[PDB]
């Protein structure tokens, strides 16, 4: 129903068990602590949700700390919509301390964009830690057991 | 209101015609050009 | 033996046809009732909100 | 104090509503782009200053002193309506709006229910807490009437309407909850509970299971009739529907009917029946031709879809290749910028840029091949249509028109024979009797028969006019087919024009973006050479 | 007060209506700019394709 048909999370082991982030302190089944790089997601195209308003692909890359989101191509379009948005103002981390940054946050459009992004990203985080736990359970269960006959 | 609205649209009429003529002329150009261009490949085709 | 095997294979094919048709018709009517239940839910929300 | 809802008040209401639901603070609110309007407790006494809202989807005017409704005809796209608890006494002015579904008329002076035949699609209606006198009133809106009243409403006018409360009406306080059961038997869990009361189901005959079986049958008949109507119209013969009504447009036939009404009606019925049957075969053949033409066209769009999808897949693969090119180029750019060897960086960057121009050239070539393929496909399909379907329709129309002509000529010959026989009979009879009540119709027949040449010319003019009208309707149908096919082809080609323009614009935009990014990389790499001196 | 109210309402609906009326000309000029651009590009494309073939 949701139409997100493709979902993946890049990995890179170039940094140790960073000791601050709970969301980044992961009870990885395999070894315990591991560290994060990026996410990619691909959605189904509802005929009734507009392509330029409905996201088909999205990339929340932590190394770039900016999101790489794809949008469908409109009828007659061959200009792919590869939007590279900044994630500086994504969870309210935006510094209001700067007097001078054009305060376009007042626009509810930015508010809805960020709400959608945060919901999607936290949902993926929790679902993927749950996937960790479920995969741990499944593989241990099919490993330890002996062989049964009917 | 009626007088000024009517005055505003007096020019409109002529503009229509001009556009139409231009539009019609445009078609001719494309047609004409297409003709010539097509013959070109026809020649090549026969040459081929 | 050969002719009875022929008849039994024909029976297997006929039963395949019968049950495939059963499944197809059942799917069609279930989808119909899913759509009707969708509409049921929209006007249930309608009545609830209007009554309140 | 009486007031009016003014555009200053319009902006005030807009601001209050936007505050209520945190709408964007836009003073430049387009007045032609309004969807929902709330006017909570303005004590509104009249409705005014709302023209231009044909796109309205939500509206509220509760808690006011409004008393009259009218002129809501121009608003025919409303969805959410709430006008209850006002000084309403009658319902009217909304006969044009079919799209509304939430109708609130609760707690008013409403006593007669009328004006909702057009909005059969309504599902929510609140008219409770009123002065309504009779329950059977509501019955008129769901295809059920009290037995014993002559009811010409043989077509139900509200089926999906499942939101209806009138609770609190005057008659609703007598014989508790019996009227609800009676109306429901003429009209969600409450419905099941009421249907389970023995008296409720016993006191009527037209139940809901049979009602819904009849509804399905009737809707299937309606769908088949609509498909037949579209079939006949696409046959283009619909304009001939007046051919059998021509005589009622033919006065001379009425004048000549006096001479011998009996066989005149007999021959007219024979003529109409034969014309109807053969014209029907005519539009049936035309319908076969038009259906195969429709299949031709639809396969046209299908083939365009497959070939286009092939074009976008090839273009997207090439574009992915170039995006990999860009990403490798940028990775090496950063690596060597840490290195700082500007010469090699800019050399590889011009290599990339020449490759980018190559991509421009090849993409334009892809568009060129698109042009050849689409043009060839369209010309081939147009020639196929002309050769087979257009020509078959041509021949069918020719045969049908001359067959109608055959019928007209035979009808004219029969009229000539009947006229001659009547003339002979009058000539024989006039020599025996010369005095019979100076009959008006007898005198008219005598005058018509004496001018036999006049009668012959009148019938000849009748036949020529009939043939001319039939021929003109035939050619009108033929021209309708011509214009229909021409507009199909014109729309397809023009839309191809805009599609080509749009794709070329996209390609140009992408090449410009590539060139600007390459120039940015090169210029920053070069400017990195201006601190070291 | 009522007289002035409807008079002002008619005046404002008149700004609306006449701003609508002085819009066919602007839309026509914009679409003619569109058509001129399209036709000039079409002619240039025809000549360039002629050259290439």
């Amino acid at each position: 129903d949701d139409r997100v048909i493709y979902r993946s999370i890049r990995f890179d082991n170039k940094r140790a068990p960073s000791s601050q982030n709970n969301d980044k302190v992961f009870q990885d089944n395999h070894v315990g602590d591991v560290q994060i790089t990026k996410m990619t997601q691909k959605f189904e195209k509802n005929p009734h949700y507009p392509a330029n308003e409905q996201i088909q692909k999205m990339v929340i890359d932590l190394i770039k700390d900016k999101v790489i989101v794809y949008y469908h191509m409109n009828d007659g379009e061959i200009t792919p919509i590869v939007k590279i948005y900044p994630r500086d103002s994504m969870h309210g981390f935006a510094k209001l301390n700067e007097p001078g940054g054009d305060n376009k946050i007042d626009d509810p459009l930015v508010q809805l964009e960020n709400t959608k992004m945060v919901n999607l990203e936290k949902d993926c985080l929790n679902q993927l830690k749950q996937q960790e736990k479920i995969a741990r359970d499944d593989e241990k269960t099919i490993r330890e057991g002996e062989i049964r006959l009917e | 209101h009626l007088a000024k609205k009517d005055k505003l649209d007096k020019e409109l009429q002529k503009l229509e015609d001009d556009f139409a003529k231009l539009k019609q002329d445009h078609a001719n150009d494309e047609t004409k050009l297409k003709t010539n261009k097509r013959q070109q490949q026809n020649s090549l085709a026969d040459n081929i | 033996v050969q002719e009875e095997k022929k008849d039994h294979q024909s029976l297997l094919k006929i039963q395949q046809k019968k049950f495939d048709e059963l499944i197809n018709n059942l799917i069609i009517k279930y989808e119909e009732r899913l759509a009707k239940l969708k509409e049921d839910l929209e006007l249930k929300l309608k009545v609830e909100i209007h009554e309140l | 104090d009486p007031r009016v809802i003014n555009e200053q008040l319009i902006l005030d209401a807009v601001k209050q509503f936007n505050q209520e639901n945190n709408k964007i603070t836009t003073e430049n609110i387009i007045l032609q782009q309004l969807r929902q309007l709330q006017l909570s407790f303005k004590n509104i006494l009249k409705i005014q200053h709302l023209q231009g809202l044909e796109r309205l989807e939500k509206l509220q005017l509760d808690n006011n002193i409004i008393e009259k409704i009218e002129n809501i005809d121009h608003l025919v796209n409303l969805k959410w309506l709430d006008l209850s608890f006002n000084c309403i006494k009658k319902i009217e002015g909304l006969d044009k709006l079919k799209e509304l579904t939430d109708l609130s008329l609760f707690n008013n002076y409403i006593e007669k229910i009328e004006g909702l035949h057009n909005n059969t699609k309504l599902n929510v209606f609140s008219i409770g807490n009123n002065r309504l006198k009779s329950y059977e009133e509501i019955t008129l809106y769901f295809g059920y009437k009290p037995r014993g009243e002559e009811g010409t409403n043989d077509r139900p006018e509200f089926k999906r309407l499942q939101v209806l409360n009138v609770s609190g009406n005057p008659f609703t306080k007598d014989k508790e909850n019996e009227y609800k059961n009676h109306i429901i038997c003429a009209i969600e869990g409450d419905r099941q509970l009421i249907r389970q009361d023995e008296q409720i189901s016993n006191s009527y005959n037209f139940t809901t299971t049979d009602y819904y079986q009849q509804m399905q049958a009737q809707e299937q008949k309606e769908e088949m009739d609509r498909q037949t109507l579209k079939k006949k119209k696409d046959a283009r013969m619909d304009i001939l529907d007046n051919l059998k009504d021509e005589y009622l447009k033919i006065e001379d036939l009425q004048r000549v009917k006096i001479i011998k009404p009996n066989q005149i009606n007999e021959e007219i019925e024979k003529y109409c029946g034969k014309i109807n049957d053969h014209v029907v075969e005519m539009q049936a053949a035309v319908i076969q031709k038009h259906q195969l033409i429709l299949q031709e066209m639809s396969k046209t769009e299908v083939s365009y879809k497959e070939q286009e999808a092939l074009h976008e897949k090839e273009t997207l693969q090439i574009l992915k290749e170039f995006e990999h090119e860009k990403k490798v180029e940028f990775r090496n750019w950063e690596k060597e910028a840490a290195n700082g060897d500007a010469k090699k960086e800019e050399s590889r960057l011009k290599t990339l840029l020449q490759k980018t121009t190559s991509l421009k050239n090849k993409l334009m070539d892809i568009e060129i091949q698109l042009v050849e393929e689409l043009e060839a496909i369209f010309t081939d399909y147009d020639t196929k249509k002309k050769e087979t379907a257009w020509k078959d329709i041509e021949e069918i129309i020719v045969l049908g028109q001359k067959k109608i002509e055959e019928e007209n000529v035979k009808f004219y010959s029969n009229l000539n024979v009947i006229k001659n026989k009547e003339e002979a009979n009058y000539n024989s009879t006039q020599q025996q009797q010369l005095e019979e009540e100076n009959n008006e119709e007898d005198d008219e027949k005598a005058s018509l028969l004496e001018n036999k040449e006049q009668l012959a010319q009148m019938i000849g003019n009748i036949k020529e006019t009939l043939i001319d009208s039939h021929t003109k309707i035939i050619l009108s149908a033929q021209m309708e087919l011509q214009k229909d096919l021409a507009e199909y082809a014109k729309q397809q080609k023009n839309k191809m024009y805009e599609r080509n323009r749009k794709n070329i614009s996209q390609i140009i935009a992408q090449i410009d973006a590539y060139q600007t990014e390459i120039n940015e990389k090169l210029k920053q790499g070069d400017d990195e050479s201006d601190h070291e001196n | 007060k009522e007289a002035r109210a409807e008079e002002g309402t008619q005046q404002r609906m008149y700004e609306f209506e006449q701003k609508q009326l002085k819009e066919k000309i602007n839309n026509l000029k914009q679409k003619t700019d569109t058509e001129n651009m399209v036709h000039e590009q079409l002619r240039n494309f025809l000549i360039e394709k002629e050259d290439q073939i």
